[PDB]
């Protein structure tokens, strides 16, 4: 499950 | 903008994928290099994402090696992921039978770390059983280190006779 929440999370103003 | 892809590909981000590999001009971003020398396709098949190999696959990528001499099948038999596996095993055949820096195949770390699926997918194809730098096959690394379970399905298998011919008369070690 934790996996699968790191797959769909929202990253925005923390990329790069 | 590799490290963006790094990261959408070590762990299974496929519309992010897709979209940075839009255009598909240049692949020298594709097939680029890590800190580690580990391109996005032995990153998507360490973690044992299927869809983003297959999508990296179709793009066209290039089965390159690691600074250790590791390959994505290296990879995806180190951590037990079938899926992966079985993509790289139905595209190509000619990288089952791949050695690293230290002489174990796909096979030895798929007995080692004790995947009973993965060693009988590699054992249901032409494995091509050979012995390690230390003249160990895999059947050895299983036992030494008490892998109930992959042995057992070793014994069920056709090819056990086979795998009880190989060893090495001359090692201390692996008697």
């Amino acid at each position: 499950l934790i996996k699968l929440i790191i797959q769909k999370m929202e990253i925005i103003s923390e990329t790069e | 903008k590799k490290s963006p892809l790094h990261f959408a590909a070590s762990y299974g981000r496929i519309n992010t994928c897709q979209r940075l590999l839009q255009d598909i001009s240049d692949t020298r971003l594709l097939n680029e290099g890590d800190l580690h020398g580990m391109t996005p396709l032995h990153l998507a098949a360490k973690n044992g994402h299927d869809k983003v190999v297959q999508l990296l696959l179709k793009k066209g990528a290039l089965f390159l090696s690691d600074h250790n001499g590791w390959t994505a099948l290296h990879h995806a038999s180190m951590g037990g992921y079938t899926q992966t596996m079985k993509v790289i095993l139905d595209t190509n055949l000619k990288c089952t039978d791949r050695l690293d820096e230290d002489g174990n195949t796909a096979l030895h770390f798929a007995a080692r770390e004790g995947h009973a699926k993965a060693v009988a997918l590699l054992l249901s194809h032409n494995a091509d059983i050979v012995l390690n730098k230390q003249q160990a096959s895999f059947l050895h690394l299983a036992l030494h280190n008490k892998r109930k379970e992959v042995v057992l399905t070793i014994i069920r298998s056709k090819r056990w006779d086979e795998c009880l011919k190989i060893f090495s008369h001359n090692s201390p070690g692996n008697k």
